[PDB]
């Protein structure tokens, strides 16, 4: 927890959709955007904080 | 001397370009352009929007 | 194994977005056509729809 693992993840095309078959999500909340729809729009650079 | 008519032509610009400068206004929203609105946000919250 | 479910160990991933005026360069599968000019088509750029 107090060394949450932080990596940037460029020049990707971020398929959330497998996201939902590797690994069950439960209750989703995005700020900001919806949790649908973000297949559509493309970010300039993203980071995944585990 | 023609300024009584120039006014009725610069007024009206003055009633258009201002008309066009209520366009980038928020009125209290997150932006200006629906489409920012409508790919980021969901309609049931895009409503209020 | 045996504690309730307010003390099961939970994995949580944030992902952090950025949206700033510069390529972009992490997007969606979505397959990209060819552009056809002159006609009064639906644009569907990186963040302009």
């Amino acid at each position: 927890v107090y060394a949450w693992n932080r990596k940037r993840i460029s020049n990707c095309v971020a398929d959330y959709s497998v996201l939902y078959n590797l690994a069950p999500f439960f209750t989703f909340k995005c700020y900001g955007v919806s949790p649908t729809k973000l297949n559509d729009l493309c970010f300039t650079n993203v980071y995944a904080d585990s | 001397a023609l300024g009584k008519l120039q006014d009725v032509v610069n007024h009206n610009a003055q009633a258009l370009n201002t008309l066009v400068k209520q366009l980038s206004s928020k009125f209290g929203a997150i932006s200006s352009v629906l489409n920012d609105i409508f790919s980021r946000l969901d309609p049931p919250e895009a409503e209020v929007q | 194994p045996t504690y309730g479910v307010g003390h099961q160990p939970y994995r949580v991933v944030v992902l952090s977005f950025e949206l700033l005026h510069a390529p972009a360069t992490v997007c969606g599968p979505k397959k990209s056509t060819n552009l056809v000019k002159n006609k009064c088509v639906n644009f569907n750029f990186n963040g302009l729809k």
